[PDB]
């Protein structure tokens, strides 16, 4: 019961994936999530209650 | 998404430049007020006018897992196949980040991470050098064993305690592949904590930091041949590659070099190098001055 | 038996490797995740952040909050630029152990443009104009403010929005640039300049200072990780 | 200020590795084959209101062998005058001769002398 | 007839009686940066008219015995009108370009010579173990000389025809775009050449996108023929120039 | 454990394998493909261009733009024949070193029609008729027109159009030649002659230079991979 | 189609030979006007009378990918277990393709090349010469890293470098099967550069070629048991195998031998070989004389 | 999730092809691309605008 994915592009702009089936019991075993690509910077640059418009003063 | 399993799509691209032309308004996208703690929004195209730009440039390598799973060493020791002093026949630390500062340092720029860790031991021996240097010694074969907090010690190379009932061991023999494994996240926990503010009595005293938080026992190594007429001294070196990484709270680099392996001292160091004036700026661009 | 045939690359250890391996404790249950405030995802949220350049790093300011304070004052200095420096985040002093730097300095690429923002510390009665120049490379530094204004600029005013943001778009022949910048890879360099003086009334003090932070744009990226040139040991017990 | 344009040299090269000014100096060779006759460099200098170099530009010249050997009871084929470089004279036997040796050889130049490349063919009776 | 033909770039047109064709590029006609492959962020200049225009260099006589002539390209139109002032102003620059070889003689003279553009020219040193100098290179409109010798010298190119100063056989510089100017059919010769470059923008002092070779391969003559003098004219025009990093002007 | 047995060929390096491998930078972002122009795709396409024939390789001429030069002139010499050469693209001199015999020398088989372009360079007042024989092998070069007109021909007359192609048919026992030809896999000559020599009018050069052009057409191909005989070296540093 | 797949149908079919009978006309195909720059598209049949033959020859060993997708040698060095000179105890070398000349030759034939590229390592140990030769050395371990530009770069035999927490490293044993990996498509460019007819400098000085464009980083090399009572030499040899390949502006293969690394540089060489005459064609086809 | 393709034909005028499976995350990893046999003499010989119908006599 395998797991089939889109690999990372390399050098040119369907043979582009590849196949994975997890042979152990425990998830620990299981390779790297390098595919993973979410973000959120908002966190940290811009943690105000108080949304800033910023094209507005930011003051007044 | 879940951050245990080995595979997820999506590309992860940067933004595009928008076209931007003149401008006279009231807008004033340039001026913000630093104070209330937010960090500007402002891209080129709201201060000088922009082509259109189609960007696929992608943030694929600075993403946490991609950034800490790489093997890194983060400890090295040596124990002989003869000697007469016991102690030196079998090597044994205490499991910890601290000692290597690649790592170290890699690890101290979150306050809280969470990860499984993958753990490769690369080992190697060397004839000791000596007068008479003939012998036909048969591969070496060593055992590595994990002893949780509260297990029996080792305290000979021949003690009962590597019996491994229920420690795990692994047993190698020179030549083959590295031997490697996996280890769950094994805090006690929520996250493993890289730094901690605190104190281990509840008076306020006792010892402070990092350490009162660690307690993820010893690793013990010796060779189990056990013997080589003439000495031999091998090298255990033990890599970690963490992996399905979580981090909180990121905090600045180190700046100033460690100092020891307990504490987070350090001796005043200078925020950056010194330059000749504030407008130095070197000359390139000459018929070579 | 199944045949099979060994490719090179077997039994090598990769430091970059990406394989399932054996679990040494089966079945471990592993404590509940708990959710905590401020989860990181990518090193690039850091870069974003803001932080405070040490733009005045002159011999002797080294280790004093004086190497974040850029002088300024009233009276007529407008042949005298403010300040100026290169465009090298990773490399040169101004920025290297900076929030974007030190991220900058686990990798060998780097790409996009950059912001870079003023604040002025006088006191509010102070008034003043001051010119914020960006010239992209292939001429040496403007000398004067007629040179420099003849590239990418920002005309500061100073008033309640106590901050103005010159912002370095990206202008490169290339789509990236190294960390560990040479000439071919040059990215020029940014100047300050009194368009019009300090001006201020009396009683209150005749100068002060202005400060610079710098944080990544959002179509900065960067590529190649390499380990940093910053951290360091002679021996174990680290 | 700059000395005028150094310009070029027929069969030769100018190397200017200091720039034109009032002080560079730039030299001069000839191409392979061909030897150089004047100064091999010149010096940009102020005369007065004049900056200019202080030697001119020599010349390339190239080179004829001289008549190449005669071989006993062979015969050169035919021969002519004005061999110049690169170009090659050929022998053959006479009627009860065998050559033994290279049928051929070359005008080359040695220390910019026009001289005759390998030995001549011997021929035998 | 298909011999003549008229082409015409801003204030300025050329004409011939005696064309062959028209040679393209590796059949490509010039174009300007696309959206999905540029870098440089900036909005472009593009002067049109007052840039992409035909510009006539010093011409060159051709005599019985020229080994040839060439000349290195983005540079050696540095002084052309504005085409040179937005080169000296910009970091990055882009162009195609026009290539107009003139030529004429009469059906009494003979001759026959190949004109090549070769992209990325990279030329070798008449000192073995030494290196080139800017000026070993080129020498702006002008032109180097091609030798019939080895030369020697230090800086200066190794440039024995034969060998074309890149150490190949100067018989094959035919897979470069190129047309012949014999004599007794032809009187001109045009390439258009695209940009080529493996970046989509560069600096235009720092690298010379191509050379511009006239080889004769059958040499010049003729008899009582009152007309020895036989002069070649280049004229190029470059097409679609755009410049981006506007700043200061660069340093002579 | 899944049961593997190891066949002969375990753990060799053959150059020319083709096998998967793991990446030594997982997940690197390669930098955007650009359409350069000209881009190539087999190198026939190489072979397939008219490059100039040194037809001319005579003692002498070895080092000076005369090799690439066809001799032939005013006034009757029609029993002296033109020029003539061996049909052995990847070996004999007149050949080995064209676009055509560079590519073939990295091969060891090849097939194929074979293009001769003649141009003509005298003054447009000059006139002629020659003859370009192409004669399969068996027989010994022809020694006069007589002989040269048996085989395959076409009888140039020089005009407006300044160039002729005499296209060498593939014509053989077998469907290929080794590019290191032997006596078996000959391909016999071709030889040049007047058809009815070179006129002119008075003041005008009384002889010219024919140039030839060699180029595969495109029935050509070629097999077995191997170095070429014509690049080398002592040491490294290369 | 998409040149990063390992597979993709077709047959590579040159042209059959078109029946062709005899001709009395205008048309005059086997007359054209080479100054044009257009290569005459003629075919036996435009000039002959020919059979029809169906060809079934195909051009598939001259594609681009056929061609230069063999692994070859680009570099060779030597280093020792044991040595006085620190030096000699590790090899290093500056990534290029130009220090050996088949593979060279091969990529100079096109002006840019992009590819993928399969480096395989080919690496031997040998006893060195001497009075004393009996010893009974394990099995050798070699470490091959990887430093990219602006990497620290190994000191000695054991400097804190090798930890590689980074870089990436090959850890092998003699005896087994070469190394091997691949490597992306690595340029800053879009096209790797074979030749450059610029300067690094914006004054048009400096570095002149191939040169200033490279910068691929280094390889550093040295070996892992670090030892032998009597002194050994190892050799390594890496071999490169672009696949996945793309090429533009093919140019004339290079006529001249190379004389070094960083230029074009060449002595003037000839066209081609001599013969007797321009008429010269042996006489094979007699009874032997 | 496997791939099957013809092989080039060997010694003889259905087991003709074979199969591969990708086991890689990046395209940098896979064999090469032996089969792909696309061509444009074209760029190189008759780079020429004006289309040379050459039957005709290419000047006049």
């Amino acid at each position: 019961g395998a797991q089939v994915s889109t690999q990372k592009t390399g050098a040119h702009e369907s043979i582009i994936h590849y196949t994975n089936i997890n042979y152990y019991k425990d998830a620990a075993s299981n390779s790297a999530n390098r595919q993973d690509f979410t973000q959120d910077p908002g966190k940290f640059t811009e943690p105000v209650k108080d949304i800033m418009v910023k094209s507005l003063p930011a003051l007044n | 998404g879940d951050v245990v399993e080995a595979v997820e799509n999506a590309v992860a691209r940067v933004a595009d430049t928008i076209g931007s032309g003149p401008s006279n308004s009231q807008a004033v996208p340039a001026l913000t007020a630093v104070e209330t703690g937010h960090t500007s929004q402002v891209t080129p195209s709201d201060t000088v006018q922009t082509r259109h730009v189609k960007n696929y440039h992608s943030r694929s390598e600075s993403s946490i897992e991609n950034f800490l799973s790489r093997s890194a060493c983060v400890y090295m020791g040596e124990y002989h196949t003869t000697n007469s002093d016991q102690t030196k026949l079998f090597a044994s630390w205490t499991i910890s980040a601290r000692r290597m500062v690649q790592m170290r340092r890699k690890l101290e720029i979150f306050t809280y991470v969470r990860f499984d860790v993958e753990v490769t031991f690369v080992i190697t021996s060397k004839q000791d050098q000596g007068t008479q240097l003939g012998q036909d010694m048969p591969p070496l074969t060593h055992q590595i064993m994990y002893i949780p907090p509260g297990g029996p010690i080792p305290k000979s190379v021949t003690d009962y305690t590597w019996q491994t009932s229920t420690n795990p061991s692994i047993f190698w023999t020179e030549g083959n592949a590295p031997p490697r494994m996996s280890i769950p996240f094994i805090s006690i926990g929520n996250a493993y904590s890289n730094f901690y503010d605190g104190w281990s009595h509840f008076s306020q005293n006792g010892v402070y930091g990092y350490n009162t938080l660690n307690h993820m026992g010893q690793i013990y190594v010796r060779h189990v041949n056990g013997s080589s007429p003439l000495p031999m001294t091998s090298t255990v070196r033990m890599y970690f590659k963490p992996k399905h990484v979580k981090a909180w709270v990121p905090r600045p680099p180190r700046l100033c070099q460690y100092k020891n392996a307990s504490t987070v001292n350090f001796s005043p160091t200078d925020i950056t190098d010194k330059r000749n004036s504030i407008t130095y700026i070197p000359d390139t661009v000459k018929p070579d001055v | 038996g199944l045949p099979v045939i060994n490719t090179p690359g077997s039994n090598q250890f990769l430091t970059s490797d990406d394989f399932q391996s054996p679990s040494a404790m089966p079945q471990f249950d592993v404590t509940p995740e708990l959710n905590i405030p401020g989860e990181v995802q990518n090193l690039m949220e850091i870069a974003e952040v803001d932080s405070v350049v040490p733009v005045n790093n002159v011999a002797g300011n080294l280790e004093t909050m004086d190497i974040y304070r850029i002088p300024v004052q009233s009276g007529n200095h407008q042949s005298s630029q403010v300040f100026g420096f290169q465009v090298q985040p990773g490399l040169d002093g101004v920025f290297k152990h900076t929030l974007l730097g030190e991220i900058l300095n686990y990798y060998a690429h780097w790409s996009g443009s950059i912001k870079l923002t003023f604040v002025f510390c006088g006191s509010a009665m102070a008034t003043g104009k001051f010119l914020l120049a960006y010239a992209p490379p292939g001429a040496n530094a403007p000398k004067s403010r007629k040179d420099a204004m003849l590239g990418t600029h920002i005309i500061w005013d100073v008033g309640l929005q106590s901050s103005c943001v010159l912002c370095i778009p990206w202008i490169s022949q290339t789509h990236y640039r190294l960390v560990q910048q040479d000439e071919y890879t040059s990215a020029g360099n940014v100047t300050c300049w009194y368009q019009t003086g300090i001006v201020v009334p009396a009683g209150t003090p005749t100068s002060c200072s202005i400060m610079c932070f710098v944080s990544a744009c959002n179509d900065f990226s960067v590529r190649l990780l390499k380990d940093t040139p910053f951290i360091q040991q002679a021996a174990l017990l680290q | 200020k700059s000395c005028p344009n150094p310009g070029e040299i027929r069969n030769g090269q100018i190397d200017v590795p200091g720039g034109i000014l009032f002080g560079a100096t730039i030299s001069f060779s000839c191409n392979t084959g061909y030897k150089l006759f004047g100064s091999t460099s010149s010096f940009c200098l102020i005369s007065g209101s004049s900056v200019q170099w202080s030697d001119p530009l020599p010349e390339c010249r190239e080179i004829y062998c001289p008549a190449p050997p005669q071989i006993d009871n062979g015969i050169i084929q035919g021969e002519r005058d004005h061999y110049g470089y690169r170009q090659s004279v050929t022998y053959a036997c006479n009627k009860g001769f065998t050559m033994i040796g290279e049928h051929s050889i070359y005008c080359t130049v040695n220390n910019d002398e026009g001289e005759w490349s390998g030995p001549p063919p011997e021929c035998r009776g | 007839s298909d011999r003549v033909r008229s082409i015409t770039l801003g204030n300025s047109t050329i004409t011939t009686q005696e064309s062959a064709n028209v040679v393209v590029g590796y059949g490509r006609w010039p174009e300007y940066l696309r959206d999905d492959e540029a870098t440089a962020e900036d909005q472009p200049t593009q002067p049109d008219v007052a840039t992409c225009r035909f510009y006539t260099l010093e011409s060159v006589t051709w005599e019985k015995d020229s080994p040839g002539w060439w000349w290195k390209f983005p540079d050696a139109l540095k002084d052309m009108g504005l085409f040179g002032q937005n080169m000296y102003y910009h970091y990055l620059g882009r162009a195609g370009y026009t290539i107009h070889v003139q030529c004429n003689a009469s059906k009494f003279h003979q001759g026959c010579l190949l004109v090549v553009c070769v992209p990325e020219a990279e030329m070798g040193c008449s000192t073995v173990d030494g290196t080139v100098n800017e000026h070993g290179l080129s020498e702006g409109e002008t032109a180097k000389k091609f030798s019939a010798t080895g030369t020697n010298g230090t800086n200066t190119v190794q440039s024995i025809v034969t060998n074309a100063g890149m150490g190949v056989g100067v018989g094959n510089l035919t897979i470069f775009p190129h047309q012949w100017i014999n004599l007794r059919t032809n009187n001109c010769a045009t390439i258009v050449m695209p940009y080529i470059n493996n970046v989509p923008m560069d600096n235009m002092f720092r690298h010379h996108n191509f050379t511009l070779m006239i080889i004769p391969f059958v040499p010049l003559n003729y008899s009582s023929d009152f007309s020895t003098y036989v002069p070649i004219t280049v004229t190029v025009a470059p097409m679609c120039a755009e410049y981006n990093g506007l700043r200061l002007s660069t340093a002579l």
